[PDB]
């Protein structure tokens, strides 16, 4: 997360600010990429939504 | 409010100006350094008066 923390209600995953529960869809804007999946202890699988793709999908 | 200790240390790394990925990718080394530092505190107290 760029700022905040990943949380899950049980089924879906969100990123929210640490001091107030404001869940949001995990997108490329909310997060940053660093390395791969093999080095972080406790990492989980989840899709990261790309805001640009639906715009180009309508373009296609 | 409970929080995993690694996540808390990532918060503190953000506090000092270092990104979380540094801690999450050097967690083993950081934990070993902290444990060795605590052991050295033990030795210093038990030797120096
Ligand atoms: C950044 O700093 C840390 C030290 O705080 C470096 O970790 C240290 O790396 C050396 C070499 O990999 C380790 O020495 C090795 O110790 C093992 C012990 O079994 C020994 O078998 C090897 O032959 C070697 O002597 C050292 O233990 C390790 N220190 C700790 C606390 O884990 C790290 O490599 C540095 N990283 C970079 C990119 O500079
Ligand atoms: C954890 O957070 C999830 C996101 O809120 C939530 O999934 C959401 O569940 C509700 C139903 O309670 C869905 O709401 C929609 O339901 C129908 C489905 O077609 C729509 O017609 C409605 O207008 C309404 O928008 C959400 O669509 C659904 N979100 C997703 C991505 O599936 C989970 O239920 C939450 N889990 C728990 C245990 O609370
Ligand atoms: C999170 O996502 C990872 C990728 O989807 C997933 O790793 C995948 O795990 C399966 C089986 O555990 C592997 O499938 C193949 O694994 C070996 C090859 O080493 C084969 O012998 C098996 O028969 C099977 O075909 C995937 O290769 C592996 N994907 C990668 C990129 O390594 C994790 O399991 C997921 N983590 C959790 C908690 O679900
Ligand atoms: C957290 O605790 C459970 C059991 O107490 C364990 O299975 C799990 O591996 C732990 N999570 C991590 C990242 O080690």
């Amino acid at each position: 997360p760029r700022e905040g923390v990943f949380v899950s209600n049980g089924t879906h995953w969100f990123v929210t600010q640490r001091n107030f529960y404001e869940p949001q869809i995990i997108t490329t804007d909310n997060t940053f990429v660093s390395g791969n999946c093999d080095v972080v202890i406790g990492i989980v699988n989840n899709t990261v939504y790309d805001p640009l793709q639906p715009e180009l999908d309508s373009f296609k | 409010l409970q929080i995993p200790f690694a996540m808390q240390m990532a918060y503190r790394f953000n506090g000092i100006g270092v990104t979380q990925n540094v801690l999450y990718e050097n967690q083993k080394l950081i934990a070993n350094q902290f444990n060795s530092a605590i052991g050295k505190i033990q030795d210093s107290l038990s030797s120096t008066a």
